[PDB]
């Protein structure tokens, strides 16, 4: 099959940067069915892919002028000559002329922005959920950057290990920040047992780690 | 305007079957090649199959991964494309996009989700994320909705019937220790408005036709 190798797998660039994404095949793949006519796509999360370039170097109708493709023989590049904030997306090549068709593994493009410290909020489990026998504790990290963040759960000052799950939004289309949920789940019993519930946050934008806490029972 | 409307997706048991459809409109369907592509987080985009024109004896092609199990077919009179999926595998799970080939590139539908799992659908309970004193930083409060233990995806959340959009963050679902999905949605508002504005999250889980509206009120 005619498989392309897409690189890099991810990158962060600032608004205004030149960005370059490459798809490559082998000196063998090229003898088998020639220099092919790759198309380039982008995809926003939850949306269908959108055409940027067809036949290597033809910008597609409506596509903004900063996008361009070129490439010769084995090596094909998609170029963004001045990255804009709406340009975060997964970009990929498509080899749609030689059966079997294949796609590049894609390049996750993140917008780089100034450091932003999360704000932090904690929620105790509802009355309704305790009736049912589980207790979810939720810590929220809102509108921060970079993505990398440490959330530590402490129950009666005891660090918890393997009972936490995080979810993280995609980069925000409005301010390029991330928000993050961490959910500590415990039996109704484990919860009635202890009393102080805390999550401790550590991020590059915080001089010192921020702790939000509550005691069970108002 | 060109439109491609997939249907027929959803939850099916391993080894079972499903037929997708794609209702095309806005162009002369019979003049174009048509294809199916699928998407998963784990394998990326994978071409699935292609069917050509009546004048090509309706030639079909298939990725090796589905050959013998899937059949692509077209009804030019109804402007509809089909994919018949038999002996489905866990690995057939994902988003299936209908496509039409405009001579040098495809135009794509919005896709339909196919879940191949032994689970039955399950609709979520919904719990409040109560805005409280202290957990609200500088005149700004946070409140939310927690949507626990549902299957399959997706669930959707709006706030106040879509009148509250600004400051809403609805997180990706997480798969729990159990085989079930959990998702939280949150929003930041003026602290001062907590007594005077009521806040309701509208949760929809179409695979089970669950529809919940949950009042979130400050703790007391």
């Amino acid at each position: 099959e005619l498989q392309m190798t897409q690189s890099p797998s991810s990158l962060s660039a600032s608004v205004g940067d030149r960005v370059t994404i490459t798809c490559r095949s082998s000196q063998s793949l090229l003898h088998t069915y020639g220099s092919p006519y790759l198309n380039w796509y982008l995809q926003k999360p939850g949306q269908s892919p959108k055409l940027l370039i067809y036949k290597v170097s033809n910008r597609f109708s409506g596509v903004p002028s900063r996008f361009s493709g070129s490439g010769s023989g084995t090596d094909f590049t998609l170029t963004i000559s001045s990255l804009q904030p709406e340009d975060f997306a997964v970009y990929f090549c498509s080899q749609g002329t030689h059966l079997p068709y294949t796609f590049g593994g894609g390049t996750k493009v993140e917008i780089k922005r100034t450091v932003a410290a999360p704000s932090v909020f904690i929620f105790p489990p509802s009355d309704e959920q305790l009736k049912s026998g589980t207790a979810s504790v939720v810590c929220l990290l809102n509108n921060f950057y970079p993505r990398e963040a440490k959330v530590q759960w402490k129950v009666d000052n005891a660090l918890q290990s393997g009972n936490s799950q995080e979810s993280v939004t995609e980069q925000d289309s409005k301010d390029s920040t991330y928000s993050l949920s961490s959910t500590l789940t415990l039996s109704k019993a484990d919860y009635e047992k202890h009393k102080v519930y805390a999550c401790e946050v550590t991020h590059q934008g915080l001089s010192s780690p921020v702790t939000k806490s509550f005691n069970r029972g108002e | 305007e060109v439109q491609l409307v997939e249907s027929g997706g959803g939850l099916v048991q391993p080894g079972g079957s499903l037929r997708l459809s794609c209702a095309a409109s806005g162009f002369t369907f019979s003049n174009y090649w048509m294809s199916w592509v699928r998407q998963s987080p784990e394998k990326g985009l994978e071409w699935v199959s292609e069917i050509r024109l009546r004048s090509d004896n309706y030639a079909t092609h298939y990725a090796e991964s589905v050959k013998g199990r899937f059949t692509i077919s077209r009804d030019n009179s109804k402007n509809t494309l089909y994919l018949q999926m038999n002996s489905l595998r866990a690995e057939d799970t994902g988003i299936y996009y209908c496509r039409t080939y405009f001579y040098s590139f495809s135009y794509w539908g919005q896709g339909t989700l196919v879940t191949v799992s032994s689970a039955s659908t399950k609709g979520p309970s919904v719990f409040p994320l109560a805005p409280s004193s202290k957990a609200t930083s500088g005149g700004t409060a946070a409140l939310g909705c927690l949507v626990k233990d549902y299957f399959p995806e997706p669930v959707t959340v709006s706030w106040n019937s879509g009148a509250l959009t600004s400051g809403v963050h609805t997180f990706p679902a997480v798969l729990q220790s159990s085989g079930l999905y959990s998702l939280s949605s949150v929003v930041t508002v003026p602290s001062s408005s907590l007594g005077t504005q009521t806040y309701i999250c509208n949760v929809n889980h179409k695979p089970s036709n669950t529809k919940v509206d949950k009042r979130v009120e400050p703790k007391s």
